[PDB]
């Protein structure tokens, strides 16, 4: 009877019931097959593990992504964790409860095409709908305006939406997100000697960065605090127990979006991409979008993200008039709780995608539902 | 009959698993080849709609990817004479692979996993799925004898040398 | 019907029945020629004593080993040991039962490809299989992780493994062993004047060594006592009657295991190659290799291994973080009871070596079953 | 006047003057202590052999390595090593003339701030600067484009650069190299027996390295030779007299630079971190570097190793568009080379870090002179 509501998270797959305020299992996307001899007889088996047991047992394992960029890639290691979120953990009968699945704006047209294909021709979901991620975010604010700087662990992306009504041409949308920091924050570790080379120290860098790492008010000034480094400098305990320390690398790796050179990708910061989008929007609108901005998604929990990106739009807006971030104390799980209450409408239930109209319409069906 | 069908460069590389983890006597090397196999030939999405689902429907029933259908598939490959209409759609499928444009990168690693992992220790005996996937990477079928020999004992000088 | 498992031990030869708590019989691997005139008329048969007859009448004897450094060197000696096991201290037909030989890592191939030929084409048993030793000591702990301080009488060699999974490329290995300790403490008892010169004193100096030795805790401030020589000195009576006594050399002949440089050989000792070992395992299983250490192997049966080695490879170890030292009071024949585990396991009929699949594959099959 | 240039080699100091075409002196890159009694009384002194008169006396020493993965480990012995290259090989007053040493990218700082804190504080050049290696091997192909597979003896690493301008985001770096090959050729003769155990036996196995190990065009086509191995076998003599023979060992340790699982290391081989450092590079740069890729370092010249590479960057190019390999006979010497370039040119002499320069500035001065 009840629907369920699974973000297909770029690095955490979300999942729930609808209606529930926090989601069921939050568990990381994370595939993976070993990588050694297996000279024990019993243990051998299993031997492809996903989701939590694949996160603990990280040692002996080759990590992989099923999505990359927003965008699915691995089609049977996708179906291997759509089946651990029903069965492993929800335990829930696919077949008797309609879903809702959750994705990006301006991703490819296949990767919405065979997500479907695969949830009919594999799960036999009753009915299925498919949601642009800020838009949901809007239902969680509870409040109908405003663009969303939804940056989640694999991609980036603004909504520009006025009450009721979106803005296609100026939804705006860039590839650095959290991975990006990750995968820097491996670069710059090598400066101080840390190197952490594979794929489970590279789970452990984003421990690192997820736990030590803020944003900076003021870069060039707070980084000549760090030029007499006295108190900028905490310390982490690694997995094996000796200890690691970092200093200006702990708020430089975070300055990734706002200046996208040091990735070496030619872009304007999400700061700047924020603006650029709200210019394309039309003039009336601006001063409703500059009152309602919506930090979203788990890329967005750094310390002080909400103090710079409030500071720097005003530097570009004009100072006329108010800027607001509205950074609520949910942004990790906001995608989900706007999916949750989404699912949840009366008005609803006429908009899913069911399966008797499928069997006509086969896979392009969803392009025509909300494109 | 499946013209302008084509795949993307590269898309099994990270499939292919380690040396080490393909010596192990807890490794079953059908399921997992064929899991390369599987993502070697997913048809990139250049190709038009009803090519892409008439090859993607003819893999559901011959590269299947529960390891139940998979076992259930080698049910019907000891009596292939009696199951005729998916026995002939094999051969298709082995006309593709054999024109496949990364051939010769899927015929180097796939007598690799012929000897690290010992899939083809039947070596005439192994069911129809092996027999002409491997025949359709490699042209003369010569995998019949070669990964058995490793060229035990000879000792062309002087004993033990500390 | 039920399987053998005889462990070639580089000084003891181990064997017995499958499932079996204890092994059957254990004798010493030496086989010995007489080397005098012999005179009597009767008594001058059986040209060739092995095993304990060898032992009993070693006076009279050349008494040489068949296996040194863990690597099988006469291998026509070798056919008599392994008629000793089967014919003469056994009882049993081998061309009925299967047998389940066991071997150190890192060793030759031709030592591993001559034993299976040597073991179908000789005794004709219906099934083999070769084991690694160390991993087979995991199944005497029965817990499925943890490094093994294999030491036995010709080699010591450490095998980490996460749970199932083996680090192939972490394997080290050491020659270093009891014979290499039994060598030096010839050297140490010349200092006293106790002069044991050939294979029957040799014999006999292993005697000493399994009665008195002891590793000391801490090497420095306990020779220290061996200054105020009050309380160390024990005293041994010799077969002819004659008692020796011996003082610093009674712990200073084990600490071979941890400088090898006293008898000469440049690496590091057995605590040390210990955490080299670890240090070459993945990060993630390092927290869990340091709460797992077997020792095994008769050789680490001196008092006081455990109490020195907890003791200094935390010293190497960064302290946070605790560490074990898994030593059962069976570790001298642990190596065995894992063996006379895991032939009698119901998952393990189909991974032998029949001698059908034998006849076409020749003996390179043994290097397509496990290594 | 003239400049020295001294690639401080992670194997083999290679040194000399500037603009001369070799370099003057080339050495290992080893120091040793002796680890024995010594009781002549004349020729006990000496007590730390560095260079040529360790390799010749190594016998007697323990070898150890100053600079692992690229990294400068022990500074109380690269003091040693560098003080061997002024006064006992160059015979050069070093505060006379200026000095270039080079190194690895993305290394640690303190790699790099104490090896200029050690060059002037110690010893009191004139003027430094630190290269990039790669960006010195374009210097020596005389050409200004072009990725380089630097592969050395302790790290490998890409440096893609179009004309002129490199590519930071882009370098990639794998610690793989022939340190790496040595240790697992150590690994794999014990297959066959032999046995080469501790340092001295470890310069050795480079002798047989150096000599014998050719990289396979088809690993495994090349590998079912060695089946029916007729012709594959060489023979090699060691330094006592005994000799040895190698078969499929002699290739199967140059196929760790293609498959890193071979040493267990979860990583793509320097034929596809190749193609992973031009897939980072924007798409106009492409076309030049799939025409410009230069070998380099001594670990490639392994016979074979161009025709390798490119057949299988070509197995992963799309192949509608050639690919190069710049593979010059000078190799070995090519980052001396270019460094012997570099500090000749007239536009150069005003790139240097002056000492008056650095008084002020401290050692973080390298890091504002090409990062
Ligand atoms: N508390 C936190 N502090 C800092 N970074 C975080 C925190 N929580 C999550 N992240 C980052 O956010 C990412 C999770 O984003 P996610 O919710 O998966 O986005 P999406 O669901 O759209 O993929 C993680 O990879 C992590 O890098
Ligand atoms: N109780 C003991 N105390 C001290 N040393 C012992 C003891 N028992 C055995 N040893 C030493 O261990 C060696 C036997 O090891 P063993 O278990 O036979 O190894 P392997 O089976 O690999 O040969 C003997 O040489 C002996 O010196
Ligand atoms: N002619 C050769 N054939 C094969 N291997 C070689 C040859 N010359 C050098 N090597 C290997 O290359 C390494 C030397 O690399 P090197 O040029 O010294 O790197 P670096 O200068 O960065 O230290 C040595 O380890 C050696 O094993
Ligand atoms: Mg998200
Ligand atoms: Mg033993
Ligand atoms: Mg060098």
């Amino acid at each position: 009877t009840t629907a369920l509501v699974c973000d297909n998270g770029s690095g955490l797959v979300k999942a729930g019931f609808a209606g529930d305020d926090a989601p069921r299992a939050v568990f990381p996307s994370i595939v993976g097959r070993p990588r050694h001899q297996g000279v024990m007889v019993g243990m051998g088996q299993k031997d492809s593990y996903v989701g939590d047991e694949a996160q603990s047992k990280r040692g002996i394992l080759t990590l992989k992504y099923p999505i990359e960029h927003g965008i699915i890639t691995n089609w049977d290691d996708m179906e291997k964790i759509w089946h651990h979120t029903f069965y492993n953990e929800l335990r829930v009968a696919p077949e008797e409860h309609p879903t809702l699945l959750t994705e990006a704006p301006l991703n490819p047209k296949a990767n919405r095409e065979k997500m479907t294909q695969i949830m009919f021709e594999t799960f036999n979901v009753p009915a299925m709908y498919v949601a642009i991620q800020a838009v949901l975010s809007l239902y969680a604010s509870g409040r109908t305006t405003g663009i969303v700087l939804d940056s989640g662990d694999g991609v980036t992306h603004n909504v520009p939406i006025y009450e009721g009504y979106a803005l296609p041409h100026a939804i705006m949308r860039l590839d650095l997100a959290g991975r990006d920091l990750t995968d820097y924050l491996m670069k710059i570790l090598t400066e101080r000697g840390y190197s952490f080379v594979t794929t489970a120290e590279r789970e452990i860098v984003r421990d690192i960065k997820e736990k030590l790492c803020y944003v900076a008010l003021d870069f060039e000034n707070e980084m000549a605090t760090a030029a007499s480094s006295s108190s900028l400098e905490k310390s982490y305990e690694l997995p094996d127990g000796q200890v690691i320390t970092i200093g200006n690398e702990r708020f430089r790796c975070p300055e990734t979006l706002f200046q996208p050179s040091f990735i070496g990708m030619e872009s304007a910061g999400i700061h700047e991409t924020t603006y650029n989008s709200i210019m394309k929007c039309d003039i009336d609108i601006r001063k409703d979008l500059y009152a309602n901005n919506v930090m979203s998604g788990g890329t967005t929990m750094y310390p002080g993200i909400a103090d710079r990106m409030q500071k720097e739009i005003t530097a570009l807006a004009p100072s006329t008039m108010k800027i607001k971030i509205i950074a609520p104390p949910e942004r990790k799980y906001s995608v989900w709780i706007g999916g949750s209450i989404l699912a949840s409408l009366s008005t609803f239930q006429q908009m899913w995608i069911t399966k008797q109209e499928y069997d006509e319409a086969g896979p392009s069906i969803v392009h025509r539902k909300c494109f | 009959p499946f013209s302008g069908l084509k795949f993307k460069q590269n898309s099994f590389l990270s499939t292919v698993p380690s040396v080490t983890n393909m010596h192990s006597m807890h490794f079953d090397a059908r399921e997992t080849f064929l899991g390369v196999i599987r993502k070697a030939l997913e048809p990139d999405t250049s190709t038009p709609f009803p090519v892409r689902r008439a090859f993607d429907g003819l893999r559901a029933e011959i590269l299947p990817n529960d390891t139940i259908k998979s076992a259930a598939l080698k049910a019907q490959c000891s009596d292939i004479d009696k199951h005729p209409e998916l026995k002939a759609k094999m051969e298709t499928l082995k006309e593709v692979i054999t024109h496949h444009p990364q051939k010769e990168k899927l015929a180097e690693i796939a007598l690799q996993f012929a000897r690290e992992a010992g899939l083809t220790r039947l070596k005439g005996e192994t069911d129809y799925v092996l027999s002409n996937v491997l025949d359709g990477l490699i042209g003369d079928g010569s995998w019949r004898a070669g990964p058995a020999y490793e060229s035990y004992l000879n000792k062309p000088g002087v004993d033990r040398v500390i």
